[PDB]
């Protein structure tokens, strides 16, 4: 019943948990707690079958643990700063090769799955910095240019006319934009590592940027020169939605370095590069 | 956009636009 | 045999022996204006027989130079009989044509010409700034005009047929009713258009519907080049009927 | 009144944004409808059209109706080249195509394209040419041998001057960006003699040919994007 | 049922693609693959018939293929300039020849038909630049006169009364205005090209400046003259809406010069003019 | 509360624009309505009304009411002209007219048009003359000869005094703009003496005769704007 | 059905005109082409009964020539100014004795007919001029003063605090106000024109200014003296809804010159004071 | 119009709201989806698999 | 304040305040 | 101005102004 | 909070707050 | 989250947000 499940949504009741069942003293030639892990299977032992429990109602759920809950938080993934300093033509626009790889935070995440199908929901928070003291009337323009779309090369290009590509005007003063993007790959499913080439020569590229190609996010400040000069800083926030992954991988041990690729560096003391805390020694707690 | 269930308890999961990518978080399992 | 055809209009009965199909413009045979199309409230004049009928224009050569040929419709028939008469004494006009391309050579002549119909083919002037072509080069009559010998006037007409007269790419004229005539394989070609307009009826004297395009895309080549290789146009309005009678138009 | 929460987005104008707007022209009553011959409902309805290919397209042929033609002539060698083209349909030459252009406008492609050659030699000139696709993941074949180990056609030139070559869709992803990307570049398309090109005495020893190209049934393009075909370096003006 | 179609409108799953079939070897007198171009008709040949197709089913949609779609997304066709300089009275106020030709982007787009009918909404971005530091409360005044109706010609003309004309008012830090306009030409259509004059004269204009004529927009800051100078410059936003066009045609090649007309400029080397880039030579890919 | 999304367009003004708002004056109650004669429904019923056109609009006649008349006399010459005006419902001198005044609060029009004339001479002066409208696309006609061959009524002054020409909706388009427009311009009207005015032995050799206009049944205006047949140029002050 | 004249309102189909029938050659000694214009009637002849017409559909409708749709639009009807010079409580509030008179546009319109009856929508837009620099925070005070209220002399007058009276206060940054005004008059029609006086003697008033006193308008800046001088500029805009009209009469043919009153001003060129322009002769077209 | 009372809250973005958005691709149809090994739906699949402590962990 | 049609086409005539001078224009005839 | 279906999946294709231009994109076919 | 009449003119008095001192002016008589 | 309840007065008890903490007050006892 749509509604019973309703209900469960409201109270976040969808996954529950088991019970733990009585059990009692054994004297048997079954020895559940013995097992080989050389077959590569996790032993499902269970409380009930190493000691004597009580009967106890679980009402721990899991929907909080759901791949859509966990990806499904909006974080940071791109700074854009407009600084006006002593040129407005050159200084009042930019753009950027989106990716989700320059926030470590939410690309661990993803990166925990081999492969992600997801639909995005960005918001955008634009802050107005009056390095000069007033800050005018402030209108953005963020215009997503796909790859292979001219890409504005000056404040006034005839890019801007967004005749077909998807922009957004912001004016300053009026609540944060926001929009949804429906899941954009060429292939089913992103990739969030790649172990190939887009060639077959020492020269070829690796990795994810061969496959991973957004297009690029093209921002300017709509107003014309003003007498004050601002210092316009546009937060993208990313969340991910209707999600689906693939194959888990280990959380990332070390610190990112660059976008697209595992690479990482290490120092000459590699425990200052790892969370792992040295022990004193295999007793000491 | 709208699933109207009745138990009354009815239940109105409303679409206000017309793309699937512009509606809210899944549902689960 | 599907290589012949024999097209009937009025008094006229043009024949062909080698043909390759026909087309019929945006698959919309000519028809009569319907009562709910209608604007104008008189009622309509249909000569029938007398306009509906093969015009046969004046024929042009084609040689190794040539660069194309191009008629505007209503244009190139106002001074071919009755539905020349019509198209001067009223005001309104509508009407579809048939539109036969005459080209024969030999099984040792080689050449391809591209006959295409456009709708509302607005000229374009080169480097004159908004001069825009003048009324007199967009109507030449039956002569039509031969791309590239006009000497050069302020309001003539752009003659780069790679852009088509007009700002854009010759290959691409394929999107409107077309035929070719590959001398390998056909001596004709045959185009039925139907009225297309953003209106039901409309001034014949000053607003020129189709305009017939013919450019060689395949040099006229042989071993005989002596021997002339003409192109003759017959056209044959359909449907053609008239609407505002008065006194007739002279123009310039 | 209706207790509301204004949600983040609000105000904001989205150039892609489909919501309704009061009538600055109330009560005004639109002209009647009429019919119109050649109603176009869908981009794909062009793109299955045919449109030359300027091939030939060299400097020195750019301008002329010749950058349209291929020439073909008596060979003293054997299964020699005739032309050699990329099959991504927003390449050059096939950029400026009907096809092309309209791929212009979006950001990825996929379906299989058809590609026509008229040959315009004389009656009574012969001829068999190979025409073949060579799947990525390997150079353009360098011999008529290498080549033909693809997907071909054996063209003989008679009665009937067309003949179609269809470069299937042979891909690993289901779509392909149209604007040159390594990693979807789909291939190429060479043609070579298969025979030789022959006629009989006092006829030209050439003859030229027009190819065209046209999307199959499977043709389909996604992602609208501005073109970079067409620019704009100053204002429009009256 | 209304419900399957508006289920097939959010997955965008109207128009579907045909799926491949599988074919087999074949030796037979009928050969597809053979036809003849010179009938003007594109052969219909399929993958299916000149290779081993496997089965496959199509999941590609034309959804956004369609022309409601190619021509439905909101473009810049006009940037409104007010810039106060010396003399509030005149430079406060100003008007346009509507067109749509003024813009590249959008322009090309519809050219690609010679006859469209479709409703207009327009939206309009402005953005007031502060030139001497403080903008105060701008209100401004868009007004539309159709041909025919007093133009202002001073920023208190009586003409700004709108006693009837169709007037937007703004106000500095409300959203952006947006309306929509119904199908306005007088003919069933909207002519993109006309291959017409006005008249049968060597003086008769050509072209669809004859039939196009929309009227003209008037603009004017409705606040009296203050202290501090500014610069308002509106950029007008359209969209068409419910639309249909008939007998599609080559896109423009060349830059466009001036409105109303398809005239060009060419240099003396062509190849820069076009689109196309020279090629070596005919097996050079 | 229930989350709602600000659409551009919002808090704007827009005057034609059809939203409710609150009443300043709560639980007043409107004066009972009474039954007054001449209820006006819509506009087009002014615009069936024949009203008279300033025709003999000379600079020495405006502010008199000759100029509302045409003088007619025995001819020495056969076929002169009497009068001609363009038909265009905005043109001078229909603009005056209240079919005039009312299309010119307005951008389109379409329909016939009624031109009646009403004979002033003696119940002894008889005439014939003929009206003749010409369709566009061509000048005035020159000569009686010329008008003849478009529409026209030859009227026989008797015992009824007025006559009516229709101005029928001949058009390219659907509509014309009301303001002069070189593509939407309509046409002229002549008037030609067919015969001669003639009068007996002491009667004035001269009459007038008066113009009316209105429209007929397929009469529409379309596109309401501000009228530019009168301004204001100061204050309106008390 | 309620559903289908909604779908008429929507397409604006509701008034649609005849159409035009076939007609014949005609010998009759029936001439509907004669008639009698001394009767004071209109010839009722129709294009099918002077010419031969053919069949067309009508597609026509008259909906935007309705009485409701001619007067029902927004057009400005007074400009209140509000200009802070040199003395704050003097200049800080005014009034307006309210009429429809001092606007030509709206007024010409509703004197086509001698009487009318409709609610009215009131919108305001209210600008203000930073004279010397900064706004503050400006708040509005419109309070109307049916005739015989009390009416403020001073802007701390015990009038303002509208125990009775109907105010709107606007601030500042927020929409601009509006409301409507059920039908007012004590009669049962407002007259447009009226050949009376309020009394008989040579010294009683004539005209409308007996019949149509709506009371008065006053406005004040709620916000108390601020160091920048401010000019508020508000604009108020009336639109007649649900409207009825009777007798409908010839339209003003020479400029307004008071409010109540129908007299004018006449030159010593005649010509130049009505829009009808002198013909150079009767054959001149 | 429909008297409206905006509640405190409007306007602001909370990261972890879950409100709906305008897309800004319409009519735009995502790829096919194809069966891929190893789904997982839920975090607990993943803590119910053994994987080694780094027990011996001292500095050395 | 709302007049309900059916027809499914439904349409809500809805007034929002309690005076008849509140709501919009008129029909027409 | 609502079209209502009903499938329960009920559809609420409302038009919010009065006249045919002011609603949004077309539906394809 | 919602009083639905029905005559279809149906009537929809609603009380959007919990309070009855939070409702409009009350009916007469 | 519609809770309709029907007597016509009938009653909307909307939960406008997909978690319990969402809510207003509680009703009593
Ligand atoms: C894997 C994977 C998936 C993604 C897509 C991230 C979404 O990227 C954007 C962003 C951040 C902004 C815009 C954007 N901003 N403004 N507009 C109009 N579009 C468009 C895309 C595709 O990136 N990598
Ligand atoms: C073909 C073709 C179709 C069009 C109409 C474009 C719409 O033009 C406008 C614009 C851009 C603004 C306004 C406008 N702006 N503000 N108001 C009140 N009206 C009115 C029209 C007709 O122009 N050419
Ligand atoms: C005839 C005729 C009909 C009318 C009434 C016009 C409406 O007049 C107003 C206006 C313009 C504003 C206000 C007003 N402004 N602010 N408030 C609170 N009331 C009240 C009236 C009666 O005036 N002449
Ligand atoms: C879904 O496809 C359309 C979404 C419509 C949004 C409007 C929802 C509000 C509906 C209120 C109707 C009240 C019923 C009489
Ligand atoms: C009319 O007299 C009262 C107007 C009420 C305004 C509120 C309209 C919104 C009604 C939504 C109710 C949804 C039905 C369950
Ligand atoms: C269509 O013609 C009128 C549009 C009405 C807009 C209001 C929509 C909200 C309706 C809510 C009613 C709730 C039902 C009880
Ligand atoms: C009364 O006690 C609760 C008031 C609820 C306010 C919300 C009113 C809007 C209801 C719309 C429901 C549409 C029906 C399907
Ligand atoms: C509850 O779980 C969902 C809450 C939905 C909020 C929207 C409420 C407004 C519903 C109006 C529908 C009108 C009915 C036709
Ligand atoms: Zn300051």
């Amino acid at each position: 019943n749509p509604v019973e499940r309703y209900v469960d949504e409201v109270l976040n009741e969808v996954l529950v948990v088991p019970n733990i069942n009585q059990s009692h003293p054994t004297t048997s030639n079954a020895a559940p707690v013995l097992d080989a892990a050389e077959t590569g299977h996790t032993n499902k032992i269970q409380p009930e079958d190493t000691i004597e429990t009580r009967y106890v109602q679980s009402s721990q759920t899991l929907d909080e643990m759901s791949v859509e809950s966990f990806l499904g938080r909006s974080g940071c993934i791109h700074e854009s700063v407009l600084d006006i300093v002593d040129n407005y033509n050159d200084q009042s626009f930019t753009k950027w090769n989106i990716n989700l790889q320059e926030m470590a935070q939410i690309r661990r995440k993803f990166e925990m799955f081999t492969y992600a199908r997801f639909d995005s929901e960005i918001t955008m928070v634009p802050s107005v910095a009056a390095k000069d003291g007033h800050i005018g009337h402030i209108v953005m323009q963020y215009m997503y240019v796909p790859p292979g779309a001219p890409i504005p090369t000056t404040r006034d290009d005839y890019a801007w006319q967004s005749g077909t590509n998807a922009s957004v005007f912001w004016q300053h003063g009026q609540p944060f934009p926001r929009f949804s993007l429906p899941f954009l790959s060429i292939a089913s499913a992103y990739y969030m590592f790649y172990d190939g080439y887009d060639g077959d020569t020492y020269k070829s590229r690796y990795g994810t940027v061969v496959t991973n190609d957004m297009g690029t996010l093209c921002s300017r400040i709509v107003t014309s020169e003003q007498l004050h000069k601002v210092k316009v800083v546009t937060r993208i926030y990313h969340k991910a939605k209707h999600t689906k992954a693939w194959c888990p991988r280990p959380p990332r041990a070390v610190q990112y370095s660059h976008t697209h690729t595992t690479n990482y560096k290490l120092s000459s003391e590699v425990h200052n590069d790892v969370a792992i805390r040295p022990r004193t020694n295999l007793t000491t707690v | 956009g709208a699933q109207v269930s009745r138990q009354s308890l009815n239940y109105f999961n409303i679409n206000y636009f017309k793309d699937a990518a512009s509606s809210g978080a899944s549902r689960l399992d | 045999s599907d290589r012949i055809i024999q097209i009937t209009r009025g008094d006229s009965t043009i024949t062909s022996q080698d043909v390759a199909n026909a087309v019929v413009g945006y698959g919309v045979w000519p028809h009569y204006l319907t009562p709910q199309d209608a604007t104008a409230i008189d009622k309509p004049t249909q000569p029938d027989t007398s306009s509906n009928r093969f015009y046969t224009l004046d024929s042009k050569m084609w040689n190794s130079t040539s660069k194309g040929w191009w008629w505007k419709l209503p244009d190139a028939l106002k001074d071919m009989g009755i539905f020349g008469e019509n198209m001067f004494y009223h005001f309104l006009g509508r009407s579809g044509y048939t539109v036969h391309v005459q080209c024969n050579a030999s099984k040792f002549h080689q050449g391809t010409l591209l006959v295409v119909m456009i709708p509302e083919h607005q000229l374009a002037t080169v480097n004159k700034g908004n001069v825009n072509a003048g009324y007199k080069y967009t109507h030449p009559g039956e002569a039509g005009r031969e791309v590239g010998t006009q000497v050069e006037n302020e309001k003539q007409p752009s003659d780069d047929n790679w852009l088509n007269f007009d700002g854009t790419l010759l290959g691409n004229l394929l999107i409107f009713p077309h035929q070719f005539i590959n001398l390998r394989s056909n001596n004709s070609a045959t185009l039925i258009v139907p009225y297309v307009n953003a209106v039901p009826m409309d001034s014949m004297v000053r607003h020129n519907n189709w305009s017939l395009v013919i450019i060689p895309v395949c040099q006229l080549q042989s071993n005989n080049i002596s021997n002339i290789v003409p192109i003759t146009v017959s056209i044959s309005p359909m449907c053609a009927e008239f609407s505002g009678a008065r006194a007739k138009t002279v123009v310039q | 009144g209706l207790p509301v929460y204004v949600t983040p987005g609000s105000g904001q104008f989205m150039t892609t944004d489909d919501m309704q707007s009061p009538c600055a022209l109330p009560w005004y009553h639109p002209t009647k409808e009429i019919f119109i011959p050649g109603e176009v409902k869908n981009l794909i309805e062009m793109c299955q059209v045919d449109t030359l290919i300027p091939i030939n397209s060299t400097q020195s042929n750019i301008g002329n109706v010749s950058m349209y033609t291929v020439t073909l002539s008596p060979q003293t060698k054997l299964a020699e080249e005739i032309f050699a083209i990329k099959v991504d349909i927003a390449s050059h030459p096939l950029a400026t195509t009907l096809i092309g252009e309209i791929a212009s406008y979006f950001t990825h492609w996929t379906g299989s394209l058809r590609f026509s050659f008229m040959f315009c030699g004389t009656a009574n000139t012969t001829l068999k040419v190979l025409l073949a696709y060579t799947p990525p993941g390997i150079g353009k074949p360098r011999s008529r041998k290498e080549a033909m180990l693809g997907t071909h056609v054996v063209w003989d030139v008679g009665l009937q001057s067309t003949v179609s070559l269809v470069v299937p869709w042979i891909s690993a992803s289901q779509y392909r960006f149209t604007t040159p990307d390594t990693y979807s570049s789909a291939g190429y398309i060479t043609c070579w003699y298969q025979t030789n090109f022959v006629v009989p005495p006092n006829t030209p020893n050439t003859a030229e040919m027009l190819c065209f190209v046209s999307g199959c049934k499977d043709f389909c393009l996604r992602m609208a994007r501005d073109t970079d075909l067409h620019k704009q370096t100053g204002p429009i003006t009256q």
